[PDB]
């Protein structure tokens, strides 16, 4: 009468599948899961500068249309436009809205310097019911409308060199009246220019008179441009009619500012991770939220589970029923 | 697995054990027990664990990156735009498949290997005094009491005390 001695592994009652190289369901002890689904659908406030757009766009921020004061010099490391935002100033276009929107949001800063421009013979300060500020006509704070001044605009041509060891950003614009009455009555000649340089580069802009859509009180549209000025680089800017103005330079930097389309709230909590659904955790190396994410984020995928093996296969007893 | 003691060899697993991952069962003249080894289970949670540290391993943070999202139809740079997104995220899915089926197989086959491990160790301790049923059991061929099957557990079992015994009762 001797003994035995039998060698054996655990095994649960209740397992897990997984995939392998041969097998795409086989059961183990246990897994976890790799791929983060779910979002709180709130954006947490830290550990990045999140600032709220409210009922502004970057761009309507930047040019300083009157609801968007409040962001006057604001900085930030993620803008968070809202789809509720609405423009309340002039009518505008930029051609190539979405690269100057980049370059902004990627500067992480609306710092703006003001700079004694001489705009010699004209008016200055023009505005317009398309863009009250308080209770009488306005224009966005940034930009300069100028009009003739008696009965004449003569050509205007000023420098502002950049003696500083940073780039300055300007914005300016053009005026494209609705009609040729009103492009005599506010710049004399018959046909404006507009002509903004460095010693590297230049832009000239015809204005287009003509009617476009009636917005806010007007036909008529205001185009945005824009120029970088680099240290020991000059402005020149030139014109005999149309011109909006500079009123001086946005301060440049680099760094990990972005923006983002969201309408998820901002609330107390601590979240490398923001996508436009909410901020997810960051543990898993994997996520199928959103393909749009700001931070330190597990990357995406188009899977919604994907299952690693924390245990051995599992093999319950043969089965008496 | 690789190995075939898992799921093979060993017909199936222990629900009863809750101690440990592998580990004994005998039968003696003083009835029936079951222990957990301790070496085997944790080399393969150390295995596992060092596995599952490296795929969680943070590694990406990204700041300002392209548009994905677009409210205005512009044609090539937009097209551009939204290949480049789809391309990357097709090949970062497909790691993802690959690396859990890796990951998976090989998890597998190292808890098949680390019970064949305890197996053959078993084996070898027990030199000429037990034979190998067949079934993951050896039928030892002398008395062994509650102390000498601690022995053969925590790897004191000497096996020139009972040879004689055995090789008698082994050899007809
Ligand atoms: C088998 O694997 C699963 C994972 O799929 C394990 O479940 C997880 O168990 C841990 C406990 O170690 C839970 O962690 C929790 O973390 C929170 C937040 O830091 C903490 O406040 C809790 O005290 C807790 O420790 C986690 O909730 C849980 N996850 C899921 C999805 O169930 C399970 O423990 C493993 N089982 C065995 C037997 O190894
Ligand atoms: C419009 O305004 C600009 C800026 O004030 C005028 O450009 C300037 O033109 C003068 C020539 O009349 C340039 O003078 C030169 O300066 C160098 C020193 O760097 C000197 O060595 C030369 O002998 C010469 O005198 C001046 O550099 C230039 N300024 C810039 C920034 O380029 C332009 O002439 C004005 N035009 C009109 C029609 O008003
Ligand atoms: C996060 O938000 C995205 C984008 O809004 C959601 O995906 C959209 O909504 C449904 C989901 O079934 C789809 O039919 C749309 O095609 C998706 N749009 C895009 C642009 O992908 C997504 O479901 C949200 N995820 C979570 C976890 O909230
Ligand atoms: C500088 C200036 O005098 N602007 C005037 C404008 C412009 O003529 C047009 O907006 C050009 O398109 O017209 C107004 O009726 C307006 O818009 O409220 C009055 C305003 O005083
Ligand atoms: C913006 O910053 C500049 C310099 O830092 C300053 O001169 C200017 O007045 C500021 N404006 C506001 C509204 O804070």
């Amino acid at each position: 009468p001797g003994a035995t001695l039998c060698l054996g592994h655990h095994a649960v009652p209740n397992g897990t599948l997984v995939k392998t190289i041969t097998d795409d369901q086989i059961e183990v002890t246990n897994a976890t899961e790799l791929v983060q689904s779910s979002s709180t659908g709130k954006i947490c406030n830290n550990p990045h500068r999140i600032l709220d757009g409210i009922d502004c766009t970057l761009i309507d921020a930047l040019l300083g249309d009157p609801h968007c004061d409040v962001f006057q010099n604001e900085t930030w490391d993620l803008f968070v436009e809202r789809s509720k935002a609405f423009s309340n100033c002039y009518p505008y276009d930029v051609p190539d809205y979405a690269s100057l929107r980049s370059l902004v949001a990627s500067s992480g800063t609306l710092e703006f310097i003001t700079e004694g421009f001489t705009w010699t013979g004209v008016t200055q300060n023009g505005g317009s019911n398309a863009c009250k500020r308080g209770p009488g006509s306005g224009f966005f704070s940034r930009l300069n409308w100028l009009t003739k001044s008696g009965s004449t605009y003569p050509v205007l041509n000023v420098t502002m060199p950049n003696n500083d060891n940073f780039d300055k950003l300007y914005i300016w614009g053009v005026h494209h009246p609705s009609t040729n009455q009103e492009q005599t009555s506010l710049y004399v000649q018959a046909s404006g220019r507009v002509t903004v340089s460095t010693r590297r580069s230049q832009q000239t802009i015809i204005p287009n008179i003509g009617s476009r859509p009636w917005v806010r009180m007007t036909s008529a549209r205001i185009s945005i441009y824009w120029t970088i000025v680099k240290p020991g680089d000059v402005l020149v800017i030139n014109s005999n009619g149309n011109l909006i103005a500079p009123r001086g330079y946005f301060k440049m930097r680099t760094g990990k500012s972005s923006i983002m389309r969201s309408d998820a709230p901002i609330d107390t909590c601590i979240s490398e991770c923001i996508t436009p659904n909410g901020s997810i955790p960051n543990d898993k190396p994997f996520q199928n939220v959103n393909k749009i994410t700001y931070g330190a984020c597990p990357k995406y995928v188009k899977q919604n589970t994907l299952k690693l093996a924390t245990g051995m296969r599992n093999v319950p007893e043969k089965q008496t029923r | 697995g690789l190995f075939g003691a898992i799921a093979g060899f060993i017909e199936n697993g222990w629900e009863g054990m809750i101690d440990g991952w592998y580990g004994f069962r005998h039968q003696n003249s003083e009835g029936t027990g079951q222990a957990a080894d301790l070496k085997s289970t944790q080399a393969a949670i150390d295995q596992i664990n060092g596995k599952l540290n490296r795929v969680i391993e943070k590694t990406n943070e990204k700041f300002h990156q392209i548009e994905k999202e677009f409210s205005e139809v512009e044609g090539r740079i937009q097209d551009l735009e939204k290949y480049v997104e789809d391309t990357k995220i097709d090949l970062w899915s497909y790691n993802a498949e690959l690396l859990v089926a890796l990951e998976n197989q090989h998890t597998i086959d190292l808890t098949d290997s680390e019970m064949n491990k305890l197996f053959e160790k078993t084996g070898r301790q027990l030199r000429e005094n037990a034979e190998d049923m067949g079934n993951g059991c050896f039928k030892i061929y002398h008395k062994c009491d509650n102390a000498c099957i601690e022995s053969i557990r925590n790897g004191t079992y000497d096996h020139d005390v009972y040879r004689d015994e055995a090789l008698n009762n082994r050899f007809q």
